[PDB]
RNA sequence: AAUAGGUUUGGUCCUAGCCUUUCUAUUAGCUCUUAGUAAGAUUACACAUGCAAGCAUCCCCGUUCCAGUGAGUUCACCCUCUAAAUCACCACGAUCAAAAGGGACAAGCAUCAAGCACGCAGCAAUGCAGCUCAAAACGCUUAGCCUAGCCACACCCCCACGGGAAACAGCAGU
């Protein structure tokens, strides 16, 4: 089967399930954690489970991990203005850590909805073009209109091959 | 059924099968209850429960066996050694 | 593709099949190909009358105004389309062609009466 | 605030100090493998202008993008030494620590 | 001073929702569409109750009554008369504003006639063009032949009134002449054939009740509600009829006699019900059944 | 490779290769009634001939576009800065988009494992001796690409003052 433990982590569905989309201020996130000790357990899980999802939702935010550098696990976010945010993640669970970082540095649902609406405005239903960009290619696909000559031949009076013959 | 003559083998096999009947549990009398992924010896069989009208998108032998059982809708992928008896 | 000079223009990119014209109102470089790359599609125009005997024209008026404010020029067919829509005054050539057609039909009527 | 450098703030590890007033830092970013769908560390080498020559090989340093590159390869400057090698000060408590043990107890103050 | 209630009023909405009723089996009747293998969840009694409550909320959302709108006034407005263009073009032009962030009822759709008249597009042309340039799922540019009288009768014979109403809602605007005509014809066929139970637990029950109340033909619906032991619904229907006809014989009788509950129905059966004797007989039969069940 | 199938052997089981079945494209054989639409040298080898850029009260503007080819090939995308161009004229700006700077960016070969100056500091003089690389540097071979279209080339010498020589990779054609 799929290799490793918890192979669901290596699926696009799991990666897209993340809810933390950092604001444009956040640039770097240093995750310091200990590989042993009960109190850091949640932090460990946060590295094991939630770190991929975050990086998937935030492809440009650098994430750098550190093991057994400090007696306590913590996260440090570096913002574009030079401000640093220290989140002490000791005794917390990974779900609690995700909720905390979403609250303090994650975009809210309203901002995501506004971004999605701005993206949706780019695709206009009335535009005609390739299926990659537009719903319909030609106006002939609209009922009532004159259909495509490749499907319904046009009347001889509507084809130049006979207009020129009649005029000449 | 193993025999010198083909008709004798047919008779032996079909008469001996009815003394070895499994009862296959079916969901709503048209499919299996859940996806069944198993490996018998060197043959992997992966069966997916499917809604009504999906049909038997299974190996031809599995299609035959499912028609015999009374399973109408199921998907099945056979991997590894495609051995009829296994 | 960087071009020397040029400017944005609102024009009709011909589409459809043979004997089945269908124009798309687009904003694009005048140096760009007629059916090539366009900055934005501003509408459509089906010259062939449909079942209801209409020539459907669709105009993204907001974006047309935005591009005209951005300095985009206009081709004569597009100006005539907007004049017919009432978005611009009737083009002088539309009125002049109407007057020429009136003169031609009056001359035909006079010749028929004289016959 | 406007700068001609792509990466504005990057945290990395110094791997070289053999250039005058310049520190060679290795910055690792998680990159998703398109097939395996697993994040692996991809590392890139940056040069940070260390005016005071305070960088030591093996410490974790934060680099800020210069408004313009000052050399062919130098585009960043040492904004901070986040984790001095062998002299890590626990940001949560402010006390010195050697690995996972406090050299000085937080209860001291 | 005293304004007669509208369809979207809170009291009217509550009465119509109560009369509509909720039937999760009917509301979530299995859909004949591309099926997928169902997912199974292990639930306690509390979890099952919460899931049922969520289904009830979703069904209430699904049953939200479409508003009842008056027939739209025909559009006859000329923006310009350019006699110079008279006879130049043999075919009229239709211009549609396709700006994305505009409500469809505020879009400027104009028509340049061969006579040079630049006029605002009619309602039918407006709907046609909006569908052409902003297509909506379930709507057809050309009117489907299902809405002809013969095909509507064919659907009625098969008891597909709800399907007819869904097709009408998709194809036509709520204020459309065709929408209004098809809805009224469906309600009339239901009244004639006594098929009021088809529209129960659907969002079209409120419209049907409103249509019957406004034209004073709630006799059959009241009879069916009494027969099906929905006397609460019958009483609410009588109250709504009285509210929407305060200056009527039934309302005056109820006021003077202080009638409530079943008596209200009797009052209506005596005063304004055309099938008053039939309603009295049905109510007497129901009361006899109630007496037998009590004893 | 899949709902799989044939094929090793006296026979069975397993592993495994090969082929079949399906869908396209080109060419060939045999055959072929009409209508509509779409598409259409193998070749960056050489080209006969005819046309493909004029307009306009003279100046100017255009012929730098469109059209073509795929030889070459991480000049295409994002960000910063800001030329030329349009908005008559400044737009005290908007749109569009060069050069420059940063980042990202094809395949095969490691029997291509070292490149050989590929770095830094200083205003400068000059000083330090570094820089890239098995997480694939350097090199060889193949290939137009990520297709509303984009990149590159325009007979060759990557360029084109110059030289070779007299150019259809514009259309029709040979
Ligand atoms: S593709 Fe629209 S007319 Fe043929
Ligand atoms: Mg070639
Ligand atoms: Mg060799
Ligand atoms: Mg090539
Ligand atoms: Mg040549
Ligand atoms: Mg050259
Ligand atoms: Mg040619
Ligand atoms: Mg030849």
């Amino acid at each position: 089967p799929m290799k490793g433990r918890f192979p669901i982590r290596r699926t696009l569905q799991y990666l897209s399930q993340g809810n933390v989309v950092f604001k444009d201020s956040v640039k770097v996130m240093t995750v310091n954690y200990n590989t042993h000790g009960e109190l850091g357990e949640g932090a460990r899980k946060f590295v094991f489970f939630n770190i991929p999802q975050i990086q998937y939702k935030n492809p440009w935010v650098q994430i750098m991990m550190f093991k057994n550098m400090t007696p306590s696990p913590f996260l440090r976010f570096y913002l574009d203005s030079g401000e640093q945010v220290l989140v002490d993640v000791e005794t917390k669970s990974n779900k609690e850590i995700m909720e905390h970082i979403r609250k303090i540095l994650g975009k809210n649902e309203e901002t995501l909805r506004e971004e999605e609406e701005e993206k949706k405005q780019l695709s206009h239903p009335a535009n005609f073009g390739p299926r990659k960009y537009c719903l319909r290619e030609c106006i002939c696909e609209v009922e009532g209109q004159v259909p495509c000559p490749s499907l319904v031949p046009l009347p001889k009076e509507m084809r130049g091959k006979y207009k020129a013959a009649l005029k000449a | 059924g193993k025999a010198t003559d083909r008709m004798d083998a047919f008779r032996k096999a079909k008469n001996r099968a009815v003394h070895h009947l499994h009862y296959i549990e079916r969901y709503e009398d048209h499919t299996i209850f859940h996806d069944i992924s198993l490996r018998f010896k060197r043959t992997h069989i992966k069966m997916k429960k499917q809604p009504k009208g999906y049909g038997l998108r299974c190996h031809r032998a599995i299609i035959t066996i499912c028609r015999l059982i009374g399973i109408k809708d199921m998907y099945a992928k056979v991997s590894g050694s495609i051995n009829m008896l296994s | 593709k960087a071009y020397r000079g040029g400017h944005l223009t609102i024009r009709l990119a011909l589409g459809g099949c043979t004997n089945r014209p269908f124009y798309r109102i687009v904003a694009a470089h005048n140096k760009c190909p007629r059916d090539g790359r366009f900055v934005e599609q501003l509408g459509s125009y089906d010259p062939l009358p449909n079942s209801h005997g209409e020539k459907l024209v669709a105009l993204n008026l907001d974006r047309i105004r935005h591009w005209i404010g951005c300095g985009a020029h206009l081709s004569k067919p597009m100006e005539k389309l907007l004049g017919l829509a009432g978005f611009f005054p009737l083009h002088p050539m539309m009125i002049t062609n109407a007057e020429r057609l009136r003169r031609k039909r009056a001359r035909e009527v006079l010749l028929a009466s004289q016959k | 605030v406007r700068s001609s450098v792509h990466a504005r703030w990057i945290v990395g590890k110094v791997i070289g100090t053999k250039m005058q007033k310049t520190a060679k830092v290795r910055v690792t970013r998680l990159v998703l493998d398109p097939y395996l769908l697993k994040y692996f560390n991809k590392r890139k080498t940056y040069f940070a202008h260390d005016a005071l020559q305070q960088c030591t090989v093996g410490d974790i340093v934060l680099l800020r993008a210069l408004p313009v590159p000052r050399a062919k390869h130098v585009k960043h400057e040492l904004a901070e030494i986040v984790f001095k090698v062998g002299k890590v000060i626990d940001p949560v408590t402010g006390k010195p620590c050697a690995g996972t043990t406090y050299l000085e107890s937080p209860l001291s103050s | 001073e005293t304004k007669k209630p509208t369809f979207m009023d809170e009291e009217v909405q509550s009465i119509l929702t109560k009369m509509t009723g909720l039937n999760l089996q009917k509301t979530f009747k299995p859909a004949i569409q591309e099926l997928k293998p169902p997912t199974y969840k292990l639930m306690t009694q509390a979890q099952l109750e919460e899931a049922t409550r969520q289904a009830v909320e979703a069904a209430k959302v699904r049953l939200k009554m479409p508003p009842v709108l008056e027939e739209r006034v025909p559009i006859n407005d000329v923006l310009a008369e350019d006699k110079i263009l008279e006879g130049t073009e043999t075919t009229k032009y239709v211009f549609t504003d396709i700006s994305y962030s505009i409500p469809h009822r505020e879009r400027f759709i104009v028509v340049r006639e061969p006579s040079g008249t630049l006029r605002k597009a009619s309602w039918e042309e407006r709907d046609r063009m909006i569908q052409v340039y902003f297509p909506k799922e379930g709507r057809k540019i050309l009117t489907p032949i299902i809405f002809k009288e013969e095909n509507l009768r064919t659907m009625y014979s098969q008891d597909r009134h709800v399907d007819v109403l869904n097709l009408c809602f998709a194809q036509f605007e709520p204020d459309s002449t065709e929408y209004i005509k098809v809805h009224h014809k469906t309600y009339e066929d239901i009244d004639k054939r006594g098929k009021y139970d088809l529209l129960r637990s659907t969002r079209y029950f409120g419209g049907m009740v409103w249509y019957f109340v406004n034209n004073k033909k709630i006799d059959g619906l009241l009879i069916d509600q009494i027969q099906r032991d929905l006397i609460d619904d019958a009483t609410n229907l009588v109250q709504l009829y009285h509210v929407l006809h305060p200056d009527g014989q039934s309302a005056q009788g109820a006021k003077d006699q202080a009638a409530e509950g079943i008596n209200l129905i009797k009052v209506f059966a005596k005063t304004e019900a055309q099938k008053g004797a039939y309603i009295e007989l049905t109510l007497q039969t129901y009361q006899e059944a109630l007496s037998r069940h009590s004893a």
